[PDB]
RNA sequence: AUACCACACACAAGGGAUCGUUUGGCUCCUGGGACGAGGAAGGGCGCAGCAGAGAGCGAUAUGUGUGGGAGCAGCAGCAAUGACCACACGUCCCCGAAUACAGCAUAGUGCUGGAGUACUCCUUGGAAUUAAGCAUAUGAGUAAAGGAAGGAAAAGAAACUAACGAGGAUUCCCGUAGUAGCGGCGAGUGAACAGGGAACAGUCCAACAGUGUAAUUCUCAAAUGAGAAGUUGUCAAAAGGAAGAAGAUGUGAAUCAGAAAGAAAAGCUGAACGAUACAGGGUGAUAGUCCCGUAGUGUCUUCUUACAUACGGUGAGUAGCUGUGCUC
RNA sequence: GUACCGAGUGAUCGGUGGUGGAGGUAGAUGCAGAGCAGAUCUUGGUGGUAGUAGCGAUAAUUUGUCUUCAGCGGCAAAGACUGAGGAGGAGAAGGGUUUCUUCUCAUAAGAAGAGUGAGCCGGGUCUAAGCGAGUGUGUAGAAGCAUGAGCGAAGGAGAAACAG
């Protein structure tokens, strides 16, 4: 049935079909981070809650966030949150399943 | 007289094809004659000016001087000559810039790829010319 | 009265952004866009020549369109990895 | 207000982000000849139709 | 490190897949590169193009393994045919127009003339 | 009239006329007439080292191959391990006919839908206006609204004209002609054959298919078998070619010097040289010989087109008639 | 283009001196979008009136002190007012960055940054009055009529949180 729709939180709206050739890795752990923020924000998180903060892509849900961050940086998560910016960018906050270690990661990876 | 009827007469038209060319027409705008003994050294009778080539300034203010080139200007059609320049009341000196016309080669600048570009040049001339 | 003071109870909105056009006419109640007709599968008669060249073929990209043109100029050759299949066809 | 849906967002959200003036370093390219950008607005002044 | 399109094409499917996680590992590196400290202009560029080479020599292995595949069956799928557009895809093939008698003319045939003049 | 108000002239303000110029418009001619379920046309959102708008492009957001070859306009960095351009290909987010749908055909595969509609075909159908008022009539079978197709579309080989000593498909041009006629016989409307030309071409189905065997179309197997359609009737033959046309691209002659003066000579003055090339454009003022071309000459690539069988004289809710409405 | 001077009854024409910086006429003919004071003319620019008319309904303001560089701006001390159907503290519809920090006047002005985190709050669910794709009937195409998937309440119904 066809209606204007415009009460609706899902901008998408059609199935998709099979292809002949599929791309090669799919929506992937890669694709699914941008980067951390490092900033005087930020740093109060690390230092009191153990929390990172970094930017995602549009497309990713709190479930993949979980999976990607244990692929690539390989602490266990507690939980995620997610915040819709005015600016336009999707932002995720981190918090592990051990304090401290937020402090390692963040300066093997060069957050911070 | 011209008998091609596909070919433009038009002011207008001309002009337009002038200043919008690219690519390789823009650079048949920066052709200047050679000197009378390179065209005995080479068969070409006029090339592209590059930079660290050696010219002789034939016409306007600079008349008679002779240095070597130092940049190429292709969207202001202009090139800049070694030595030829204009003081501000600050001291400061800012080189003029020479339409490519008004020069003619003494050295050729044979780094890259010139040896080659002269090489293509001379052969396509001979495939017609002893036909 | 009929002028300024009747001018502060103007606070509902009847008209949103279309889906199929974007131009903010879509009426809630009427369940109708007052510029395309949608949901009506062909769009709405244009009120006047003027009007309607503003939205013709050529007015937006044509991003296929201009590719197909290329295409049949070549004589369309197809990815040329794929070259025996073409010639048996 | 508050309550929004998310097609309105995204409107306010495009409509921020294009309402800035013309970066400086562009003034001193020898081509450019632009003097201020005309599509700049005010909330006071004009009204984006979001609804 | 920039990578050449002729050194890659000697790798299997299995070989470009891996190249492909150490490619895009960088480009996530380079991207922190951006947000924290400082990067050279040409960086990006460069991490950028190393995706794009990989994925074009994917395609290309995978269109080959198809063509084995159906090069001389029947039904081949359609994407491995060229586009054309619409309309030359549904015309009668040209032997097919010249099989109808609806109007042939039966004399003035190109066959009934002779070769002659006039004095 | 010391100082206000007016007018004339010189200087400074205030405004953008005039003259000089133009990578834009308009008109005529010639070519072209190329979209979509393999997701179009149109809308939205993202992509740059510094990037708002516009241009270009899709998470591969300057990738691959071929032909070339010098810089990327600012600032910082890149580039013969290829700057930049031209031709093709690969990749191509979300909404939208928007469809995991609707209707419909075949043994099966499938097809339609939306966009565009200047020109062509089929329907439906005004009023302002003119009659010096107005009602039949006019404007007009025009405007508007709907359906449909192609590079053109429609039409087309006499149940045709004519009364000559006759001609011979359709379409188009000159003409019969503002004529024969229609009309509150008012205002106004209004064709045809001839005679002179452009271009030329004719053919199919039914009535009516081998009966000493459906000889016909399709599928799977196999090297000769099974099955589907069909007796309410299937089945009536040739390859083949060089011509013709349009584009793209290569080459392509011959000049130097001077007083005065100017920011600058190509002007002016003297001496030369080319021409199957003195069309036109660019260079610091008006250039055949400074630069791009032009006349003359080479190459290459696409597209278009061509030989076989069997037949006649009855095609029905039709032609016509009565009533009725529109139309000429 | 601007001052002067001469020629013609006149429509107009010629010269001289400053300004300007690249084009322009005299004779004979050809084609026209071919001459303005007016149209409550069209578009753009400027006067007199005139440093004039006005700019001050509502609770009210004073002193010192620092900036500001010249803001009744900020801070202290007084004097008042709205008077809990408030000129107080919050939500909805509507607006869309107006919110926070720094700098500059350009100021109801700009420029550059930063800021909105949910199993328990609300939407995505149910059904009201009602709307309706498709199908049937109808129409040149439509409208209309019969039936009916789907839709229809951020204040009606609707699992589960509170302090600091
Ligand atoms: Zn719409």
């Amino acid at each position: 049935p066809k209606l204007n729709r415009h009460k609706a939180s899902r901008l998408d709206k059609k199935i998709k079909q099979k292809k002949l050739i599929e791309k090669p890795l799919g929506f992937s752990s890669l694709d699914i981070i941008k980067y951390g923020i490092g900033h005087e924000g930020a740093a109060k998180l690390i230092e009191e809650a153990g929390t990172l903060t970094f930017v995602v892509d549009q497309r990713a849900d709190k479930i993949n966030v979980k999976k990607a961050f244990e692929e690539i940086y390989g602490e266990k998560v507690k939980k995620v949150n997610i915040n819709n910016t005015m600016k336009g960018v999707k932002k995720a906050y981190i918090r592990l399943v051990e304090l401290g270690n937020a402090a390692v990661v963040a300066t093997k990876a060069g957050i911070l | 007289m011209k008998f091609n009827k596909n070919v433009t007469a038009s002011r207008r038209k001309n002009r337009k094809a002038h200043f919008t060319s690219i690519g390789l027409e823009r650079t048949k705008l920066m052709n200047a004659p050679l000197s009378k003994d390179l065209k005995e050294e080479y068969g070409i009778k006029r090339i592209a000016v590059r930079p660290g080539d050696m010219v002789k300034v034939v016409s306007g203010e600079f008349k008679k001087k002779e240095g070597v080139v130092m940049k190429v200007n292709r969207h202001d059609i202009k090139i800049e000559v070694e030595g030829c320049f204009v003081q501000k009341e600050d001291g400061k000196k800012i080189n003029k810039g020479i339409h490519p016309s008004n020069l003619r080669i003494i050295k050729l600048s044979m780094e890259k790829d010139r040896a080659e570009i002269i090489n293509k040049k001379v052969e396509a001339m001979k495939s017609e010319v002893k036909a | 009265s009929k002028g300024t003071p009747s001018n502060g109870k103007k606070n509902k909105r009847n008209h949103t952004t279309c889906c199929r056009c974007g131009s903010v006419s879509f009426h809630k109640q009427k369940g109708k866009c007052s510029s395309c007709a949608y949901p009506e599968k062909k769009m709405k008669k244009m009120q006047n020549r003027k009007a309607m060249l503003k939205k013709t073929t050529g007015t937006g990209k044509m991003r296929h369109m201009k590719k197909e043109r290329i295409s049949r100029r070549a004589g369309y050759p197809g990815n040329p990895i794929l070259k025996e299949i073409r010639n048996k066809i | 207000g508050s309550i929004k849906t998310r097609r309105i967002k995204v409107q306010l959200v495009s409509a921020l982000k294009k309402n800035r003036c013309i970066p400086q370093w562009k003034r001193a390219c020898p081509g450019f000849k632009q003097q201020y950008n005309f599509t700049k607005r005010s909330w006071k002044r004009k009204t984006l139709k979001a609804c | 490190m920039k990578l050449l399109a002729k050194d890659l094409r000697n790798n299997s499917i299995e070989e470009l897949e891996k190249n492909l996680v150490d490619a895009k590992s960088e480009m996530l590196q380079i991207r922190q590169k951006k947000q924290s400290a400082i990067l050279k202009p040409n960086e990006l560029r460069n991490g950028r193009r190393n995706v794009a080479v990989i994925l074009t020599i994917i395609r290309e292995k995978k269109y080959q393994q198809l063509l084995e595949k159906y090069k001389d069956a029947d039904n081949i799928p359609k994407e491995l045919k060229p586009r054309m557009n619409r309309r030359k895809r549904q015309e009668l093939t040209k032997k097919q127009k010249k099989i109808s008698k609806v109007g042939k003319t039966k004399l003035y045939t190109k066959g009934n003339k002779l070769i002659y003049a006039f004095e």
